[PDB]
C-alpha cells in the first residue's frame, strides 16, 4: 500500500524534530547545572577545617562515633530521578542497590530502606518490600531545606537505637537502625558516570601523625556534627542532578541518529512499490489493447 | 536468479569504501559453499575463527560510546 | 496438533510460547527506536524471557558436520517439553544469553553456562 | 437468580489472592 508509508514517514519526521529539540534543551541545561553545583566548595572546606580543629584536642566519644555492639539491622537510602528517557541511569542505580543488598545479606541482617524519586518508588512498589517514607518532586531542582530535614530524620532514626536488644526497643520505645548507607552517582567526566555506594553513618578517626574554646567543647562538637551530616546530604543532590542530565543527553542524540535510517528505508520501499505499480498497470493495459 | 543458480557470492558495498578502506568486503553476508579442500592445510591451521571474531567485533563496535 | 491427539501439557506449552513470541513481535515496533528504557519492567521481564526462549531454538544438526566441524545431537521430545516448561517458568533468567547459542541439551546448557 | 448468585458467591472461595568506602575525620594528633 501507499498511504501507510506516507503516514509513517510523517510520524518519523515529527519524532526526529521533537527529539532534536529535546536534546538541544538538555545540552543547554547542562551548563546551568554545572555552574550551580560548584558553589558549595568553600563552605564545605571551612566546616571540615573547623570540625577537624575542634576535634583535634577534643575527647573522642559520641554516639555517631561509637558503634552498636551487635549487628541488629542496617538502613539504606537510594536516590533516583523524577523523569523518564534517562537511559540506563535507573538500571545502574538499581543494580548497585541490589548488589549492596546481596552483600549485606551475608551477615543475616534484615535491611530497611528509604527511597527518593517516583521511578524507583514505583519499581520497588511493584516488588514486595517495605518503604518507610518517600520523597518526590524536587530532584530536578534541590535546596538545603529538604537535605536538612532528611539528615535530621536519619540521625533521629540512628539515635533511636540506644538500647535496642533483640526485639526489645528498650527505653527508646521504637525499634531503631544500626547502620546507614548512601547510593548515588558521581560526575567523573562529561561521558564518565559510575554509580557509587558509600557508608557514612558511624564516623571514624585516622591519625595523620606528627586555639581557645570559649563555650563547652563537647557542646560545640555535638552541635557541629549534624551540620556536617546535612552538608554532605546536600552535596549529594547537585551531583545526582548533573549526572542525570548528562546521561539524558546521549539518549536523545542516539534516538535521532537511529530515527533517520527508518526514513531512508521507507523512502526506498515506497519508490520501489510505485515503480512496480506503474509498470504493472502499463503492461496490463497494453496486453488488453493488443489482444483486439 | 543468478544467486540461486550459482553457489557462493562476494558482497561489495559503498559504506566501507566511502569510510576509507579500499577493499570493501562485508563479513556477515559473504558465505561461500566451497568445501575445505580449497585451502591448504597450513592455511587452515594458521587461520581459524576469523569470521566469527570479525562478526562479534562488528556487533561490539555499536556500543563504543558506553565504556561502563 | 490437537489436544485430542496429544496430551494437554504439550498444547499448553505451545500456546504459551506462541503468545510470548507474538507479544514480543508486537513490542518490536516500539522498541526499535527508543529501546527498553521507555517500557515498564512488567514488559522488560517478557522481553528478556522472549529473547532467551527464541535463542534456545537454535541447534547443531549433523548435516553441518562438514562446515562447523562438530558432531550432531539428538533430543527426545520428553526432555524438550520438560526443558521448555522449566524455561517458561522463568527460573533460568540468571544465565547469560550467549550460553544458549548453538546448544544441544539442558545438561550441555548448564555445563556451558557454568564454564563461562 | 440474583439471590442464588449471592448465595453461591458467599459459599465460593477464591484460590488466588571490599567496595564500601568509608567517610572519616582527620586529626593532626599523632596516633596514641
Amino acid at each position: 500500500t501507499l498511504r501507510e508509508l506516507r503516514g509513517r514517514i510523517r510520524s518519523a519526521g515529527s519524532i526526529k524534530k521533537i527529539t532534536k529539540a529535546q536534546e538541544l534543551i538538555a545540552t543547554s541545561r547542562i551548563a546551568k547545572a554545572q555552574a550551580r553545583v560548584e558553589a558549595a566548595r568553600p563552605y564545605a572546606a571551612e566546616i571540615t577545617n573547623m570540625l577537624t580543629e575542634l576535634a583535634g584536642a577534643s575527647a573522642l566519644d559520641h554516639p555517631l562515633l561509637v558503634e552498636r555492639k551487635q549487628p541488629k539491622r542496617a538502613g539504606v537510602l537510594v536516590v533516583s530521578s523524577d523523569r523518564g528517557l534517562c537511559g540506563a541511569y535507573n538500571a545502574n542505580v538499581l543494580r548497585r542497590a541490589e548488589e549492596l543488598f546481596s552483600l549485606l545479606r551475608d551477615e543475616g541482617k534484615d535491611p530497611v530502606l528509604y527511597v527518593v524519586g517516583r521511578k524507583a518508588l514505583g519499581y520497588f512498589s511493584f516488588r514486595q518490600r517495605t518503604v518507610v517514607e518517600s520523597w518526590t518532586g524536587f530532584s530536578e531542582r534541590p535546596t538545603y531545606e529538604n537535605a536538612r530535614e532528611i539528615a535530621d530524620t536519619l540521625v533521629n532514626a540512628f539515635m533511636a537505637g540506644a538500647d535496642d536488644e533483640g526485639d526489645d526497643a528498650g527505653a527508646d520505645g521504637i525499634l531503631g537502625v544500626d547502620e546507614l548507607h548512601i547510593v548515588f552517582t558521581e560526575f567523573r567526566s562529561m561521558l564518565s558516570q559510575t554509580a557509587v555506594a558509600r557508608r557514612a553513618a558511624p564516623m571514624e578517626v585516622e591519625y595523620v601523625g606528627e586555639y581557645s574554646f570559649e563555650p563547652d567543647p563537647e557542646t560545640l562538637f555535638d552541635a557541629l556534627l549534624p551540620r556536617y551530616i546535612a552538608t554532605r546530604v546536600y552535596a549529594a543532590l547537585l551531583e545526582a542532578a548533573a549526572s542525570e542530565s548528562a546521561s539524558r543527553r546521549r539518549a536523545m542524540k542516539s534516538a535521532t541518529d537511529n530515527a533517520d535510517d527508518l526514513i531512508k528505508a521507507l523512502t526506498l520501499a515506497a519508490n520501489r512499490e510505485r515503480q512496480a505499480q506503474i509498470t504493472q498497470e502499463i503492461s496490463e493495459i497494453v496486453g488488453g489493447a493488443n489482444a483486439l | 536468479n543468478v544467486i540461486s543458480i550459482t553457489d557462493g557470492q562476494c558482497f561489495l558495498e559503498s559504506d566501507l569504501f566511502n569510510q576509507g578502506v579500499r577493499p570493501a568486503i562485508n563479513v556477515g553476508v559473504s558465505v561461500s559453499r566451497v568445501g575445505g579442500a580449497a585451502q591448504i592445510k597450513a592455511m587452515k591451521e594458521v587461520a581459524g575463527s576469523l569470521r566469527l571474531d570479525l562478526s562479534q567485533y562488528r556487533e561490539l563496535e555499536a556500543f563504543a560510546a558506553f565504556a561502563s | 496438533l490437537d489436544p485430542a491427539i496429544v496430551g494437554d501439557e504439550h498444547y499448553r506449552v505451545a500456546q504459551e510460547v506462541i503468545r510470548i513470541l507474538q507479544r514480543y513481535k508486537d513490542l518490536q515496533d516500539i522498541i526499535a527506536i527508543l529501546g527498553i528504557d521507555e517500557l515498564s519492567e512488567e514488559d522488560k521481564q517478557l522481553v528478556n524471557r522472549a529473547r532467551r526462549i527464541e535463542r534456545f531454538l537454535s541447534q547443531n544438526m549433523m548435516a553441518a558436520e562438514q562446515f562447523t566441524g562438530q558432531p550432531g545431537s539428538t533430543v527426545p521430545l520428553k526432555e524438550t517439553i520438560e526443558a521448555f516448561d522449566k524455561l517458561t517458568k522463568g527460573e533460568f533468567d540468571h544465565l547469560p544469553e550467549q550460553a544458549f547459542f548453538l546448544i544441544g541439551g539442558l545438561d550441555d546448557l548448564a555445563k556451558k553456562a557454568e564454564s563461562l | 437468580l440474583v439471590s442464588v448468585i449471592n448465595e453461591f458467591k458467599k459459599g465460593f472461595q477464591a484460590s488466588d489472592g571490599e567496595d564500601l568506602e568509608k567517610e572519616s575525620v582527620k586529626v593532626r594528633k599523632p596516633a596514641p
